[PDB]
């Protein structure tokens, strides 16, 4: 005689990026790896204007929460997605923004073409020694047959050589938004 | 009345006209007259005008400042413009007022531009002052009984002085109903000198009980920020406590024994709402408008200390197994939830679960004793999760852990599971659960050869059921921890498991569009002993494909689906069934 | 006056009102938990550098005072008395640029502000268990009939103040502080009153302390049901009932009428 | 409206729950399935005018898949003279309902609760009232032997091809209201326990099977066989109508058994 | 030097008459107050005219968001 009034849940875990991408196929539309792209961008645009490097940022570590919404953590075969300087052992302080910058481009291009980097040869010492003393990142050429062109200039810009070039955070921001509102097709 | 008390210890010759320390109010609905007599120090004509008729302007930081260094002294107020606020209910003030040494002056204004200040001959008042407000006609709603009690009562309920009324009840007498204000504050005293009873009648007064508490601390801190705290535990949880909606007033705020805000949205997390208390302060920045602090960070500061302390007595409060069993009964969920969301002190938390487990009959036992007694290979605790004490007990996964002599730990509440989902690993060790994709344990070799070799010998078969269930099990395997049932099911690794899907799909107010992503698919166990897997070996080989074969396969896997706590999408069908076998079974041809 | 200028900088590092949607908060505490612990310790390194040169720069001038009384009476130390001198006078220069740099950076932990250590440290605390023996249950014979005389006399006296009105929120502070103070005895007496007020055919007063009388014998059923006392159990029904439906209030209605026949048959 | 309907409709059900002045003008709005339409929303609006000059109620059920309420055994006889009921399959439906009782001064009674008739002729209910008499001592009989786990059974008419199936009383609680308060976190579950889940038992003298039953216990008072098949066929319908059993190892191995004997184990 | 005038673009339209607006600035106004990739599902535009004085416009979104029944949110 003293009924009730629903009550609401909490929140739960949702499903990481490298499941989605790697064990499923999980296949979208380019509007929403677009919006992904953007989301995962400000986030990372807003931890940089604090002095805190995240020092890494595995796929794993990203979250798709329920319906779309891009989450980054810190909870912790991954010697691929350091930088080309990590691999040094000299002055044990190696790791600047641009390192971030080129894991987040890393990021993109996985998230633009969908398959594992460096493909070709599997075999972790033969590739760390190749990448010490080496220039090789992975071909281009794979991409998504209607993927557009400026994103494959930023990726080319994303790492060249050295931690000297590398773009800010807030350039590749702008030109995401910018292609992000021109692209109704192409 | 502070200021007389204090200036009277120096020369008793100043109290002898009027040796009582009292306030009153004097209602009256008949002029609508809110008389507010009291016996303080008084005002001369000098200071009536640089005090009541200067905006921004107190006489009490000047006296503060020009009374030595150091003193027992603690008033209320600095800022200034406090007493024209009587003008948001009021249409004429009236002050009657006198001091040791001068003569009855009376102070009338307004709320214009002047005021008049007159020698005056009336009734002689011995040293107070009188300040007669003539109410409004819209507002007479504050000439009645209930509206002054609530009003006293909320704000103004620890000064130390016997406020009174003089209302008329019933020849209609004079009453001088005293309780207004009958509780002294007890946080201020020392320690060491209040004997239990004192506090238990303080916090039956406090929040309307019939009851007595179950623990007490009266912590306190010093430096910049300091402040006392006393708080308390209750000793059955109120049945709305979960209810919200209604604003929390169990933790409130004081600053020199005045009500200021109350909330423990801020002060104390969400999981720890069964705590009332005071956390009384000396100073703090406030507002303009006494009922708000600036720069709230400082609430979050304080929030930390009374956490720590809180969490000291849980520890403590263990000392004893005799009431811990009460308060453990009572409050169980806020610690699991707290568990569920904190990122800092969860250690600590995870040392007050108490568990039942396979080695105790009705005894609770913790984690630490489990750790204490673990054999010299085991590895890892094992845990299961149901719906019902005796449901859990006799189960198909467990026959074979407990048959050689390991321990398993019992949860049967819903929130365990999400207790279990965030913490996955105690004191080095992790927590596996026994309904997932085969769970290893050590073992001979000569057992692992022979499971190696049986393997081999029910290899078709294993194959064979694939086909007859389509899109569904995705396969089947020989398992290791049956030993008196013929099959079984477990989830998968990245997924709900039963419990979870029975919990999450019975959930009122949450979407549809996820629960494709997260199940996990379910696998089927066939155990290599019970003669009817042998019975279907001899028929599979002997007739590739017959009627009785799937028959017996989809009942076999519907009664396992029934079995593992997994709900039935059709029960009609396997009602069917079961009526064809009592009707074969019991005459009647059809 | 009314300076406020001192808490004008604080910073906690678990902030739960600092988010962005993009970041799923429990990772970040940790980065800033970290973090100022990081600078604290870069902080403590420099000043206990600068103390500890300090001390050992004063334990070498003394040295080198007495170094100087020794030379008083000696002779031939000039070079090194010069490059002494020129060395003490640019490490005292140094060490008082030093100085001046420490009391800006005590201003510069005033900027980048206090933390939960350092604003109070602790004083006094004691706690208590309680361990009362939560069993006092009297004979039940002995209570019902002490009670019935005195309790029951009093607090009729009280119900028949109370009887003869009929609002509810007055009722509902009347059986707060019966519930504080009343037992089962009261409403056994208030059930035989409104017998014999039955008896005495007043049917106004009959409808009112039917009401009152039916409220207070549901709220003892409701207590037979539960096996808990009333003293426990009013606020609930009342705040149910101040709000009831109207479902409710027929149901409520209809019982009222059925008990209103079982009494004037009884 | 589709598209709107799709994504909001929790919104709309705690109005009724919360609101009680807006309740006439926004029952309006509901819209749920039917007997009648494969996939296309109806409404009450529709649905009262399409009901037969005898009806006078609204008959709803609540049901945990579409599927299982489909074929369900309570709604076999109500569909068989062409009478329609709607579907109510989500747990903010039950909690809604349990307000919204009348439309159009119409009143909503279940096909899931006891004391449900169809207004129809008197031959057939005067036949029911001579069989009433001849299943007079079973009712006691299986009274005692179900010692006191359900409180009345009876002879009612609800079912054509289903031997048993099991109701609740007219005030408690349902079983998938019961079943939802159970599953929930924060339960405050020491007073909820003993209160709810009244239950009685229903049954139907057409199935071979009872009047089997009938004719061996008239001979016989103290069998054996009559406790199991009482038991085995309490189990069943208690599975059979959205409960969930207190042990499933004993009815597992109760099915084992029942295989075993059927292929020739022995022993 | 640079001249970012983007500080404010978006004019306040609910000034206007209800009658003089097309449904293209109705979404892009939607479009820039929460930041979506969607237009809108219906719009309302009316005032009251009385002793108090206010004007209203109230939109729906055509897909719900994921957090809106969660516990103390900043609503
Ligand atoms: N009843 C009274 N008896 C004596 N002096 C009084 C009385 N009421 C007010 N005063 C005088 O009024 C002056 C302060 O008035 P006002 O209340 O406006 O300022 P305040 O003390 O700073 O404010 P408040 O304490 O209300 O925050 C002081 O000089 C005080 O002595």
């Amino acid at each position: 005689t003293k009924p009730q009034l629903a009550i609401v849940t909490q929140w739960c875990e949702g499903s990481s990026l490298y499941h989605h991408l790697h064990i499923i196929e999980t296949k979208f539309e380019m509007i929403k790896l677009i919006d992904i792209a953007r989301q995962t961008a400000q986030g990372m645009d807003y931890l940089h204007a604090k002095s805190i490097i995240h020092r890494d940022l595995k796929s794993n570590n990203i979250f798709l929460h329920e319906d779309l919404t891009v989450k980054i953590g810190d909870f912790g075969g991954s010697i691929l997605w350091m930088a080309p300087e990590v691999i040094r052992m000299q002055d044990k302080n190696p790791y600047s923004f641009q390192s971030d910058v080129y894991a987040f481009g890393i990021v993109l291009y996985e998230l633009m073409t969908g398959q594992l980097p460096y493909s070709n040869i599997n075999n972790r010492d033969q590739i760390i020694f190749m990448v010490g003393r080496g220039y090789l990142s992975p071909d281009l050429s794979k991409v998504r047959s209607n993927c557009p062109k400026a994103m494959k200039r930023l990726m080319a810009e994303c790492l060249k050589k050295k931690r000297d070039e590398r773009p800010l955070f807030p350039q590749i921001l702008a030109s995401i938004e910018l292609l992000a509102r021109s692209l109704p097709k192409i | 009345l502070d200021k007389i008390r204090y200036e009277s210890l120096t020369d008793p010759s100043k109290l002898d006209s009027g040796k009582e320390l009292k306030i009153d109010i004097i209602p009256n609905p008949q002029e609508r007259t809110l008389t507010l007599v009291d016996t303080g120090i008084g005002m001369t004509k000098a200071d009536l005008i640089n005090n009541l008729g200067t905006i921004a302007k107190s006489g009490t930081k000047a006296f503060m400042e020009a009374l030595q260094a150091g003193a027992d002294i603690s008033m209320i107020g600095q800022f200034g413009v406090g007493f024209y606020s009587a003008y948001l209910v009021a249409e004429k003030v009236v002050v009657i007022t006198k001091h040791n040494d001068d003569e009855q002056y009376a102070w009338e204004s307004s709320a214009g531009g002047s005021f008049t200040v007159r020698a005056d001959h009336g009734e002689p008042i011995g040293r107070g002052t009188k300040v007669i407000l003539h109410l409004k006609e819209d507002q007479t709603e504050y000439l009645e009984e209930r509206r002054v009690k609530e009003v006293v009562k909320k704000h103004s309920q620890f000064i130390g002085y016997p406020i009174t009324l003089y209302l008329e009840k019933e020849k209609e007498k004079y009453i001088d109903q005293e309780e207004l204000n009958k509780t002294k504050p007890i946080w201020t005293r020392n320690p060491d000198d209040i004997t239990q009873e004192e506090y238990g009648e303080f916090y039956k007064s406090l929040t309307n009980d019939w009851e007595d508490h179950l623990a007490v601390k009266h912590f306190s801190v010093e430096g910049q920020l300091e402040f006392r705290a006393l708080l308390f535990i209750p000793r059955r949880a109120p049945f709305d406590l979960f209810e919200n909606k209604k604003k929390k007033n169990n933790i409130k705020l004081y600053v020199r024994r005045v009500f200021i805000m109350d909330s423990c949205d801020e002060l104390i997390p969400e999981y720890l709402n069964f705590i009332r208390g005071v956390v009384d302060s000396e100073d703090l920045p406030l507002n303009i408008s006494r009922e708000m602090l600036q720069q709230s960070k400082i609430l979050k500061v304080i929030r930390k200390n009374i956490v720590k302390k809180c969490l000291e007595l849980f520890s403590e409060l263990a000392e004893d197994k005799e009431n811990y069993k009460k308060f453990y009964e009572a409050f169980s969920k806020n610690l699991k939830l707290g568990i569920h969301e904190d990122s800092t002190n969860r250690r600590r938390l995870s040392e007050l679960l108490r568990y039942h487990t396979s080695q105790s009959g009705d005894e609770m036992t913790s984690l630490s004793e489990y750790v204490s007694r673990m054999k010299e290979t085991q590895k890892s605790i094992y845990y299961i999760t149901g719906e019902s004490k005796e449901q859990v007990a006799n189960s198909a996964f467990v026959e074979r852990v407990r048959k050689r002599g390991f321990e398993v730990v019992y949860m049967t509440e819903p929130i365990d599971e999400y207790c279990v989902q965030q913490l996955k690993e105690f004191d080095g060790k992790s927590l596996v659960s026994v309904t997932k994709e085969g769970l290893e344990l050590p073992e001979d070799e000569e057992e692992k050869k022979k499971m190696e070799e049986s393997k081999a010998k029910f290899e078709n078969l294993c194959k064979l059921m694939k086909e007859i269930l389509d899109k569904k099990v995705e396969k089947v395997t020989i398992s290791n921890r049956l030993v008196s049932s013929p099959c079984c099911i477990v989830t998968s690794t990245y997924g709900w498991t039963a419990n979870m899907e029975r919990i999450m799909k019975a959930q009122a107010l949450r979407d549809n569009s996820t629960m494709g992503y997260m199940m996990a698919k379910k696998h089927l166990e066939i155990n290599p002993d019970h003669p009817i897997v042998e019975t279907l070996r001899q028929k599979a080989e002997a007739d590739k494909n017959d009627k009785a074969v799937k028959d017996l396969v989809v009942l076999l896997f519907e009664t396992a689906l029934l079995s593992s706590g997994f709900s039935l999408e059709d029960p009609q069908t396997h009602s069917n069934r079961i009526y064809r076998m009592i009707k074969l079974g019991l005459g009647i041809d059809e | 006056m009314v300076d406020y200028s001192v808490w004008d900088h604080i910073e906690v590092s678990d902030d739960e009102d600092e988010t962005h949607p993009n970041i799923d908060t429990a990772s970040l505490f940790r980065w800033r938990h970290q973090a100022r612990v990081e600078r604290m310790e870069q902080f403590q390194k420099e000043k206990e550098e600068l103390d500890r040169g300090c001390r050992e720069c004063k334990r070498k001038v003394a040295e080198c005072q007495r170094k100087l009384k020794e030379l008083e009476v000696a002779e031939g130390g000039k070079a090194e008395l010069e490059r002494l001198q020129a060395e003490a006078q640019q490490l005292r220069k140094e060490e008082r640029s030093w100085e001046q740099k420490l009391e800006e950076m005590r201003k510069k932990e005033k900027s980048m502000p206090w933390n939960v250590d350092t604003l109070s440290k602790d004083g006094f605390s004691k706690s208590m268990v309680n361990t009362k023996p939560e069993k006092t249950e009297e004979d039940s014979e002995e209570v019902r009939e002490q009670k019935h005389k005195t309790f029951v006399e009093k607090y009729e006296k009280q119900i028949k103040h109370f009887g003869m009105l009929r609002r509810w929120d007055d009722s509902q502070k009347y059986l707060s502080d019966n519930v504080h103070l009343v037992c089962e005895e009261t409403a056994n007496y208030l059930v035989i009153w409104c017998i014999d007020l039955e008896v005495e055919e007043k049917c106004a007063l009959m409808e009112q302390v039917a009401h009152q009388t039916i409220v207070m014998q549901f709220i003892l059923e409701l207590a037979k049901s539960l096996k808990v006392d009333p003293r426990a159990c009013f606020r609930q029904f009342f705040t149910k009932i101040k709000t009831a439906d109207r479902q409710y209030m027929e149901g409520f209605n209809d019982e009222l009428e059925a008990f209103k026949e079982r009494v004037r048959g009884r």
